[PDB]
RNA sequence: GCGGGGGCGGUGGGGUAAGCCUCCGCUCCGAGACGGGAACAACCGAGACCGGGGUUAAGGCCCCCAAGUGCGGGCUUAGUGUCAAUCUAAAAGGGCGUCCCCCGCCCAAGACAGCCGAGGCGGGGGGCCCCGAAGAUGUACAGGGACUAAGCCCGCCGCCGAGACCCCGGCCCGCGGGCCGUUGGCCCGCGUGGGGUAGGGGGGCGCGGCCGUGGGGCAGAAGCCGGGCCGUGAGGUCCGGUGGACCCGCGGCCGACGAAGAUCCCGGCGG
RNA sequence: AGGAUGCCCCCUCCCGAAGGAAACCCCGGUGACGGGGGAGUACGAGGGAGGGGGUCCAGGGUCUGCCCUUACGUCUAGAAA
């Protein structure tokens, strides 16, 4: 059973930006959520994503629903995951 | 010891033998992978352990009545030991019949591929006492558990259609379980 | 006086089992083999013919640039020899694009010269002399959508618009 | 009498001109307009129920009459004839034929098989299109449940599927 | 040749219906290879000189089997179903079983069910599924395995996949032109040229003899057994063994002139 | 009586029809994937040259593996029947 939560850090497993870390910033429906790198940091453009196409990591950050990329950027300073989000999987 | 691993469908070894732990896998979906593996690697041997832990989706009554019809109503009126079907009941032999169904028929390629397969119930002791038991899983063939979903293991099917044969094997598990636990 | 549109017509379906009247029109349109392409002028008599063979062909407005590459890649002259730039320059045509632009823009009315055309001296003919009036294309790269359904329902057949140039690029 | 499935499908031209048809059967439907048919009385009613056909087909004259009695009897004893007007809208003009070896039915009926296979008159039917109105009920809005029940009863005696449409005049 | 047939369309006309009878038109089979359809003349794709390479059509991509355990959303619990037809099916009728659309009314917190404080009641329709739904050699049949998707509905992405289309090499053909003393031979050009039964037309191979011409054979002719090479082929030719006296190349001509079959004839010989 | 001036392997070079990638960078889509570059590139039927190694090659008998495949003659719309 997979849990996607707002502010959770996930890794894409499909598309061009697979193996890249992204941050959940909003939930569209029960099937789609909104993820962002931020781009300047991982290259994950601020789009929606299917829940089937992302895997949740063990890290998380606290932010508001629909948090901005600068808002996402600061909370990466809150827990210091800036180097973690730069990593590419596999 | 036993090291669980995930099977690389592209990095399948060509020589030797692989062992697949069948617990939690779907019988038809794992049989499809096993049949293609044996065809694509003509020199490789495949071993499936925990064959009684294979899973068939659907209602228990529906699956058991399906098996009951096979082992009851499927017969011949000619010489039965010369021309009739011989239907397996044991979970290891049941799984080996599905792979034979998915292999090519009436050819040496199909005949050799099934000979290169061994299916066991639970884990054999000579496999357990090896230095490093590398087991494998096929996640595509694994069953995703959901609430209110129906399925039965092959062992439950076997106990329905052959309770006395099942009872002896279950008793044999309890007899040797102290020795098996040592390894 | 009227510059009718220039259309590309490609035969998508085959010879065996085609109805007789549709087969007769496809022969008169010179689409006598599968994947044959002709370039016509969209006169009212021409468009009535294409309407007859709508369920066997696809067609659309051909552009000058696509026709230029089509001429270079698949153009043939008598003897089935390839159409080269030297042959064009010998007849007063400097480039493939210039001859393709003139036909598409309406400066000339036909691409291949007629059977009865009499070659002159010095004067540039209004066509390409002895060019075969049909092109034999390659099957399309990446396949098609459906050769039995219309383009308007997600198939292939029928009026395609300017997307006939994309198919021609895949069929060269 | 053969099953109605033998005569349901429309398989040929209509056979109605009775000056050319020998021994064409008479229509055995006694009445087509039930209830209060006078236009002065029907202004009391304000609702219209229609038993509309769903498939094109042929409805035998005996099936039309059978639906007519069961519907009209129900409205007679549940609604009173002064409180409704019920009309059977179609007339069975089409003459049904049958090819069977029989008694004195013409000299050419004595030849068995498909030789001289043009049948003799075997009944009448109405040829109906989809959306055709079979039964037409004018009634008041208090008896809407009863009229639907009577129309549903009439539908059970008909060979093709039908639906009830209720609209005001 | 004057026996036709398949599919589709005229509610063709007839008939309960029929793989039924009798007309009208296109196409296909007969007389057409090949891919798909599980097999299958005529359903879908497609039209095949020979070899090779490539790309596609129909259709398919979990295994059998080349290509996806491909992508998003929803429905089904019945193994229902499992991508048109031939081809193995299903009706009227019942079901808020389940998902959904709409309409009427009550509740203005005094709605329904038994003071409580949030929705309630009724009607029509749509999707899927359940009942209706019973058979004779052998399993949830309609390819099998099996599958809870590998089913169904709305959309989408790539790929596999013919002899078809593209390309290369070789071959042959039709027609036109030219050359050579020619009952004929050779070369070139062009062809959206290359299936084919009955039948029509054009050339060649073989067998026995004859008119000519040139030869071989006791240092081994014909015949027979095996083998190499040449020719698309009918066939030719050579080698080794056996045999013991005839035979062959080329031009022309002539026939008692070519066998796999006739419940063929004669002989021999088998299980 | 055929080739052995052969045949196969490797290596190297060159030309090369139709066709034709990949890694990696950039643009887009939830996505399967599409596009610009890489790149008409590596490659590609076949056609030339050379070097080294080996020894028979072609052909024949028989068997095995994979792919394909419904005796013949005949009437017939239709023959494995
Ligand atoms: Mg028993
Ligand atoms: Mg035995
Ligand atoms: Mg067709
Ligand atoms: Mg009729
Ligand atoms: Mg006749
Ligand atoms: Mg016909
Ligand atoms: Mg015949
Ligand atoms: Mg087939
Ligand atoms: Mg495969
Ligand atoms: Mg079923
Ligand atoms: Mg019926
Ligand atoms: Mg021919
Ligand atoms: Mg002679
Ligand atoms: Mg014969
Ligand atoms: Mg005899
Ligand atoms: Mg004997
Ligand atoms: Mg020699
Ligand atoms: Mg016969
Ligand atoms: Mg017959
Ligand atoms: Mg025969």
């Amino acid at each position: 059973v997979k849990v996607i939560d707002v502010g959770r850090v996930v890794v894409k497993v499909l598309g061009r930006e697979a193996g890249r870390k992204a941050v959940v910033v909003d939930i569209v429906d029960e099937n789609y959520v909104v993820i962002t790198g931020p781009k300047s940091l991982s290259g994950v453009r601020r789009r929606r994503v299917n829940i089937n196409h992302i895997e949740p990591t063990d890290k998380k950050i606290e932010i508001k629903k629909g948090a901005s990329d600068e808002e996402v950027l600061k909370a990466l300073e809150a827990a210091g995951l800036v180097e973690y989000m730069k990593e590419r999987v596999k | 010891m036993i090291v669980k691993k995930v099977l690389d469908l592209s990095q399948i070894p060509e020589k030797g033998e692989i062992v697949i732990d069948a617990e939690g896998h779907i019988m038809g979906r794992l049989a499809s992978y096993v049949a293609k593996i044996l065809l694509s690697k003509p020199e490789l041997r495949v071993v499936v352990v925990n064959a009684e832990k294979l899973v068939v989706t659907g209602d228990r009554k529906m699956v058991v009545e399906w098996f009951m019809r096979k082992i009851s109503e499927w017969r011949t009126h000619y010489n039965p030991e010369k021309a009739g079907p011989k239907i397996p009941r044991r979970p290891d032999r049941v799984f080996k019949r599905v792979v034979r169904g998915m292999l090519p028929k009436k050819v040496e390629s199909g005949r050799d591929a099934l000979k290169r397969l061994r299916v066991y119930m639970s884990i054999p002791l000579d496999f357990i006492q090896r230095r490093r038991l590398v087991l494998y899983e096929v996640p595509a063939a694994k069953l995703r558990v959901r609430p209110l979903m129906q399925f039965v293991t092959l062992e439950e099917v076997w106990r329905s259609i052959d309770p006395a044969a099942w009872e002896k094997w279950n008793k044999a598990k309890e007899v040797w379980a102290k020795k098996i636990k040592q390894a | 006086k009227t510059v009718y549109p220039r259309y590309a017509v490609i035969r998508l379906r085959g010879i065996p089992t085609t109805p007789g009247d549709i087969a007769a029109t496809l022969d008169l349109l010179r689409l006598r083999r599968k994947f044959t392409m002709v370039v016509v002028v969209g006169s009212p008599s021409v468009m009535g013919m294409i309407e007859r063979v709508n369920d066997w062909v696809t067609w659309g407005e051909i552009d000058a640039d696509t026709l230029a590459e089509v001429l270079r890649k698949r153009g043939r002259i008598v003897g089935d020899k390839p159409l080269t730039l030297e042959y064009l320059q010998k007849w007063g045509w400097n480039s493939f694009e210039e001859v393709a632009l003139a036909y598409i823009s309406g400066e000339i009315e036909t691409l291949a010269c007629k059977k009865d055309f009499k070659a002159r001296e010095g004067q540039r003919p209004p066509c390409i002399p002895y060019l075969k009036p049909f092109f034999r294309l390659h099957p399309p790269r990446g396949g098609l959508n459906s050769v039995k359904l219309h383009f308007s329902v997600g198939g292939d057949l029928g009026y395609r618009g300017p997307l006939i140039n994309d198919l021609i690029k895949r069929m060269l | 009498a053969r099953p109605a499935r033998c005569y349901r499908r429309i398989k040929g031209p209509p056979y109605t001109r009775e000056e050319y048809i020998h021994g064409a059967p008479m229509i055995q439907i006694p009445k087509f307009d039930m209830g209060t048919t006078s236009a002065a009385a029907r202004a009391a009613f304000t609702m219209v129920a229609k038993l509309v056909a769903e498939e094109r087909g042929q409805i035998r004259m005996q099936a039309l009459e059978a639906a007519r009695q069961i519907s009209s009897k129900y409205l007679t004893k549940y609604v009173g004839d002064a409180n409704y007007y019920l009309r059977l809208n179609v007339v069975p003009h089409h003459v049904l034929r049958e090819n069977r070896m029989l008694a004195m039915a013409g000299a050419d009926r004595l030849q068995e098989g498909m030789r001289l296979a043009f049948g003799s008159p075997a009944g009448r039917a109405a040829r109906v299109e989809p959306g055709q109105v079979i039964f037409y009920v004018e009634f008041k809005p208090e008896h809407l449940a009863h009229v639907k029940e009577a129309l549903r009863r009439a539908a059970s005696k008909l060979p093709i599927p039908t639906r009830i449409v209720v609209e005001p005049k």
